[PDB]
């Protein structure tokens, strides 16, 4: 008694659309450099 | 927006390594990788039907009904967001909602080098602070300093008070803390006491974690959170139905835990 | 993907939604696993929309301690309890995952662990039903529902019927095995034609009302 | 207004009645428009 | 309604415009068929009204087996029949008169006599302004014992009040309707909301009996 | 956007049936689902390389070689469109690309009543006409505009003429 | 009541002609241009019929 | 009386609020007298709010006279129904009368021949039920309610319990000449512990759904 | 909208289909053109 459906039965709202991104991105660091802090700089060249 | 079903977070990591410089010479080029970690948003909802006799007697003992109710309500919710926020919710049947304690990029909770705190003396105390600092500047390659860095020392309610413990010369942990880590700001939480068991005795729980790192120390344009507790909404009037004689209201809010976007500056302690 | 027919009216409804307003009981629940269900758990199901879930225990505890903290009522439920403990439906509700690779794939299956609306009760729910037997059926208005429980024996389920799957039945010729769900009623009138083990003609789409 | 509905309309009728009758009935609603433009001038 | 409008869908807007789809779909059906006349609600349709002449059948019997001479005779016998129960009161090349068919018969239009000559170019060669409209309601109205019997209906549309003095309007056919799309109301609850709409029919009438021919079974 | 790799077309089949009204009567509900289709995106690209003398020996002669070869650049990137849209872009090997022969979501390739058209006689070439016209017509259950109005017909180029 | 515009078959085409770009030599100059198109959508399937061997 | 211990979070309610909403019937009675019942009274209560009142005729026509006035459809009630009225509830609508020697002392009685409102149906009511057997029971959502009757025989009611005191009997454990409330269920979990007769166990405050 | 784009999609469909539809469609077109001039004036 029912008309068959068309589409095939699904859950509407892809997931893609209830997403929310976060803003930035999060750098990979490295180790850090102290060269200066210990001996210094100079600007001799 | 309480709405959105998922929170997503992107962590890119750059790639380069200098030549010795030379014209003619191929130059030597740079590239990036990204990656992103999702989770889960749960909605929470709550509400108090109020009838008419039932505020006007209320009223007869100075007490209002609606107002209680809907204070409640808020409670509630409340409670509900800060137990999603501590333990996840049904992060173990296959929901990615995590929370401070459930984190599954977190680093394993590790045994002190005290046994414990409550047998601890002062300098075995400090000697677990001294080591915590020392493995969070070890996983930090040297870029987080301690010394001039804000940093949470996140600890079981059960014991907070052992930071008073003292020397026959007067010396606490506190002093000790409070002026080798001036930055330093301490927070006690109840949900922190009885984080694991071993055998039939709750284990107390220890958090060191950095608040924010600068942009310049990693290149972030993110914000430099550690830990972030991502809430949609801690309240929102889902709607009033006025009826004849009765009216509802429901409330609901939002949250999806707890995100921990920096492994390497959080170190953790299970069973001081 | 598309129409690829024209027929010369609109279904009624879709296999768990509601077409009738009125009196209703829903309440939310956690789909759980069957392979979590400790025992045997012979029925499976891939927690499509319109099936008959059942309760099985509760996890509004939240922590690993003494001390924890119940945050909310919650129920965890599996597709084929026998203590029924709702419909599922409102597809509405949930966010499509697509399948296998391909996000925008047509999907009526619930993830494992995910949040469902389980009517307990309502005026008018499209529900797909099921074939008790292999032979051709038909519902009127006076017409029963029995929904495929977990443990159902492997002689009862011959024709291999899904785990929560709603069957429908006439008074007294409940298929072996089979639970019943209380005050449930055939609404609309079908006629689901001969099947087989093999074969399993999917049951039209019906109107139906509980409690 | 109403003369533009009416006009729409005695149009549609006139694209489903064969192909004499069509051209026949356009250029007679054609003439009534022109009729119309020498009516406000 | 929040998932929805995330795909760029309006909930609320297809929900009512799909309602407002579903009584264009039940009011269409009750100008066709009436709804429940065989229980006497008296609410008849465009094929089953009780002031229609009796459905008659084809001189060529069934169009399917017939050739093209065949339906040029089912055409011309239902327009001469027409005439003489009219007495002449049809315009010039057929103006006002529409030939309503079962949409399954519409193709045997295109009919051909073995030497090219369509039964539309002989339509249009003899009843050049006649209304032709193919309707799927139209097809298989009744039943001869299992074969779905297909509905050709021949009738002029308007009469000119002129010449009778009627203050009706005219039209031989009339759908009553009280209104396409009301709205009931709407019932707002905590969490949801919900509307409801209405129409109202009365089917079709027909106020001219004579200025009509049907033919069943072609 | 020419930086996109997919679009995505969205079917959404509705559903409900009205009831007779009453004042006390359960108020029915209509409701809707929704598909999708995703096809992937091709990206031709075509370019020209043009020295001085060459431009100083082709404007001689009054062409300027570099807009003849701008414009035969447009002209090769309307004629990969075009294949494009008729035949597809490598749907054999699975690139999701269908063109207006290839497409996935139509109706079986059917063969003519009359078989081939060459062999046919203009009985033939009119039943395969007529028999096409009926299938569309009860495949769209006569929503098909008075006197096939929007209605096209193409054809192959070798048998036009037949008509 | 759909809005996608009404059409059954769609030709889907991003762009029909961009210049990509310039580079400019010492003694000739290159420009490159594309295009992109996504072949045709066949959004409505039951008004179509189709016929091999015609 | 005064907070003992701090707990982390609230209980869900107390026995004869409602905690969810949604379809409902409830109607008022008068409490009406247990020392009014022909056949005495073999099972005894203090008229507690989370209890099964039963009808026990009709006061709506007024006056002692030859014509009387039915001013208002009103209906008196007994604690001990044999058939069921509604189970007393939102004890919001009442006041705090007596106790016996203290007026102020928590109590959820209501005097003889007073107001209140049963209810019929509940989406969710918080109770209290009984345990029908001296063992324990662990009580699960599939699981149906039945009020113990003023009538019943003391050999019956070995275990003491109160008037219209509700029990829990799992689906098929029915205690005998307990009286049950029709598609009644039982919607929270929960576990009673083994009780002997002077002792009882008075039932962990729970969820229950009424027809 | 524009009202010239649509007209030669409408003169390019015209002169693709028939004679006697060609005829009735540019009929047509110039009616909707003529209606067009009065509704202007």
């Amino acid at each position: 008694n029912f008309t068959a459906p068309v589409t095939t039965p699904s859950i509407p709202t892809p997931i893609q659309f209830l997403q929310t991104w976060l803003p930035g991105f999060v750098k990979v660091m490295t180790a850090a450099r102290k060269i200066d802090e210990i001996i210094g700089i100079d600007t001799v060249g | 927006s309480w709405e959105d079903q998922e929170i997503v977070q992107g962590i890119v990591e750059p790639a380069g390594t200098a030549v010795e410089y030379g014209d003619h010479t191929n130059i030597p080029l740079t590239s990036w990788n990204a990656n992103f970690e999702r989770r889960t948003i749960v909605r929470g909802e709550l509400g108090m039907m109020v009838g008419t006799l039932e505020e006007g007697r209320a009223s007869a003992i100075r007490l209002n009904s609606a107002e209680t109710k809907r204070q409640q309500a808020a409670i509630g919710l409340e409670i509900f967001r800060n137990a999603i926020g501590f333990y996840g919710w049904q992060s173990g049947l296959g929901n990615r909602t995590y929370g401070f304690l459930n984190d599954p990029n977190l680093p394993a909770f590790q045994t002190p080098p005290s046994q414990g705190w409550s047998t601890a003396d002062w300098a075995g105390i400090i000697g677990d602070i001294r080591e915590a600092v020392r493995q969070l500047r070890i996983q930090s390659q040297d870029q987080i300093d301690p010394k001039a860095e804000k940093i949470t020392l996140a600890l079981a309610t059960s014991k907070v008070d052992y930071l008073s413990v003292t020397t026959p010369y007067g010396i606490s942990v506190s002093d000790w803390i409070e002026q080798t880590y001036p930055k330093m700001r301490i927070v006690s939480a109840p949900e922190l006491s009885g984080v694991q068991m071993k055998a039939q005795e709750p284990e107390d729980a220890l958090v060191l974690f950095v608040e924010d790192v600068n942009a310049a120390v990693d290149g972030s344009t993110d914000g430099g959170s550690v830990f972030s507790q991502l809430v949609q909404s801690k309240f929102i009037t889902l709607g009033v139905e006025k009826r004849a004689k009765s009216y509802v209201e429901d409330f609901s809010n939002g949250t999806a835990g707890a995100l921990c976007k920096r492994p390497w500056a959080v170190v953790r302690y299970l069973g001081i | 993907m598309f129409q690829k027919q024209v027929y010369r009216q609109y279904t009624p409804g879709f296999p768990g939604d509601l077409i009738e307003d009125g009196p209703k009981r829903a309440r939310p629940g956690r789909i759980m696993s069957l392979s979590a269900v400790n025992p045997a758990a012979t029925a499976t199901g891939p927690n499509r929309i319109s099936r008959a879930f059942g309760y099985a225990g509760d996890v509004s505890a939240l922590g690993e301690g003494q001390p924890k903290t119940i945050a909310a009522r919650a129920s965890e439920v599996v597709i084929g309890g026998a203590n029924f403990f709702g419909v599922l439906g409102h597809p509405k509700h949930y966010a499509l995952f697509g399948s296998a690779g391909d996000s925008l794939a047509p999907s009526y299956d619930l993830p494992d662990g995910a949040e469902g609306e389980f009517f307990d009760m309502a005026t008018g729910l499209v529900v797909e039903i099921f074939n008790g037997a292999a032979t051709a059926l038909d519902l009127d208005y006076g017409d029963l529902v029995a929904y495929v429980p977990n443990n159902l024996p492997t002689a009862d389920n011959a024709l291999g019927l899904p785990a929560g799957a709603l069957v429908g039945f006439k008074a007294g010729s409940m298929p072996t095995g089979l639970v019943q769900i209380p005050n449930a009623r055939i609404v609309n009138a079908i006629s689901l034609p001969a099947q087989s083990a093999g074969n399993l003609v999917a049951g039209v789409t019906i109107v139906q009302l509980t409690q | 207004a109403v003369a533009a509905a009416e006009s729409e309309r005695q149009e549609s009728a006139a694209s489903e009645m064969s192909g004499e009758g069509e051209v026949a009935e356009l250029i007679s609603q054609v003439k009534a428009i022109l009729a119309r433009l020498e009516g406000t001038a």
